[PDB]
């Protein structure tokens, strides 16, 4: 799926996710970098 | 209030088809994909497929591609399941989710589940046989054999023996029909005294069976 | 298709507790990785997904972690509520894939079986089936062996057994098993023995009677 830079597709929900949920993860989506 | 009311399922002979029913309400199931997913006795949970709001993508598990048919009416905010050429290993209970993120939060809805029995048997109800009667503790039962299908409910003085009851989950025989036993341990001094009567219900068949259990 | 291994079907734990539950998968699924919950009698219910985020509604002691093929679900603060069936799942690749499940189940105190024989009843004699039961109640652990034997021979094959969920006032398991046999199969043997072994038996007991006595 197409989502803004500052969100990341999840495919078991299928939909775009914010970034800032997993920013406090070691582990973010790569895609996620730049706003984290 | 969500609701996904399920329906449909049963019993059905092997090879046989069944359709199950997933309605749901207080969601705009039009937006969402929709899953099913079963639990077979002594088994994990299975995936079985999804479709997506306008049913142009639908995956299935491989070994359920061809059995299964899932489908969906978004004008009667409903999901099916189509089953064909059923055998023993889709003994189940199937369950309907939407998993979805919308209005900023990731939500889970399910159905309350629906029991599918495939089996030649014909509906039956349990000949019950007494389990007669360490030191203080004596232990006694019921054997509730031959029966079909699931379940049956045991209760021990009408309700009134509840303290060291133990009922077992059925085990599923070789004919087909179902057996379990139902256990209490009791004081040994009570066994001349006291009366012990299992009750035995059997909702598929309507019958009930009360059995004294004396030494 | 993905295999998703918990190596643990059971992890032994204790209310107020930190429970890890793991999950590995046989090839990478960055993080797309849920974790289920299921009770016995009831639907299941999601906790994560994106390996580390909670579904609306679950409670903050849980939390997940991992990316690649290592995953773990943690309940911080173990509840009794918490006492559940859990399964992890990868939706990197369809068809989405489930683990085996892992089942919490309360420590106790080692208890061994009481151990019970039922010969056959005269009234199931009659219909021409012989259903002798040994029972084996309040014991822990769980795990146990039971072994049939009709006139010291051992028996294969011509038993059922099955265990009860953990007793939620005392921790314990029973187990029952059945051997069956036909009513003339019966009556051409004596002696009618159930051996159980349990790491609460010192050796394994023997509980046995003679048909007709
Ligand atoms: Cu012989």
């Amino acid at each position: 799926g197409q989502c803004s830079q500052n969100e990341y597709f999840d495919s078991l929900l299928h939909a775009c996710i914010p970034c800032q949920l997993r920013c406090s993860s070691n582990t973010p989506p790569l895609t996620c970098q730049r706003y984290c | 209030q969500v609701q996904l009311q399920q329906s449909g399922g049963g019993l059905v002979q092997p090879g046989g088809s069944l359709k199950l029913s997933c309605a749901a309400s207080g969601i705009d199931f039009s937006r969402y994909w929709m899953s099913w997913v079963r639990r077979a006795p002594g088994k994990g949970l299975e995936w079985i497929g999804e479709i997506n709001p306008d049913s142009s993508t639908i995956n299935y598990a491989p070994s359920l591609k061809d059995k299964f048919i899932i489908s969906r009416d978004n004008a009667k905010n409903t999901l099916y399941l189509q089953m064909s050429k059923v055998r023993s290993e889709d003994t189940a209970l199937y369950y309907c989710a939407s998993l979805y993120y919308d209005y900023g939060d990731a939500m889970d809805y399910w159905g309350q589940g629906t029991s599918v029995t495939v089996s030649s048997a014909s509906t039956k109800g349990p000949s019950v046989f007494p389990l007669a009667p360490s030191g203080g503790t004596a232990a006694l039962g019921c054997l509730v054999k031959d029966y079909f299908p699931e379940p049956v409910t045991v209760s021990w003085n009408s309700g009134a023996l509840t303290s060291g009851v133990h009922t077992f989950p059925a085990v599923l025989q070789s004919s087909g029909l179902y057996s379990l036993s139902s256990v209490v341990t009791v004081p040994s001094s009570s066994l001349g005294t006291q009366t012990y009567i299992c009750n035995v219900n059997h909702k598929p068949s309507n019958t009930k069976v009360d059995k004294r259990v004396e030494p | 298709d993905i295999v998703m291994t918990q190596s643990q079907r059971f992890m032994t734990t204790s209310v107020g507790d930190r429970v890890s539950v793991t999950c590995k998968a046989s090839q990478s699924v960055d993080s797309n990785v849920a974790w289920y919950q299921q009770k016995p009698r009831q639907s299941p219910k999601a906790l994560i997904f994106s390996a580390s985020l909670r579904f609306s509604g679950v409670p903050a002691r849980f939390t997940g972690s991992g990316s690649g093929t290592d995953f773990t679900l943690t309940i911080s603060n173990l509840q009794s509520e918490d006492l559940a069936e859990y399964f992890c799942q990868q939706y990197n690749n369809y068809p989405l894939t489930f683990g085996a499940g892992t089942k919490l189940e309360l420590k106790r105190t080692v208890a061994a079986p009481s151990v019970f024989i039922f010969p056959p009843s005269d009234e199931q004699l009659k219909s021409g089936t012989a259903s002798v039961v040994c029972l084996l109640n309040n014991f822990y652990p769980r795990e146990a062996k039971v072994q049939w034997k009709v006139d010291n021979a051992l028996q294969s094959g011509n038993s059922q057994e099955s265990v009860t969920e953990q007793d939620s006032k005392d921790s314990t398991y029973s187990l029952s098993s059945t051997l069956t046999l036909s009513k003339a199969d019966y009556e051409k043997h004596k002696v009618y023995a159930c051996e159980v072994t349990h790491q609460g038996l010192s050796s394994p007991v023997t509980k046995s009677f003679n048909r007709g006595e």
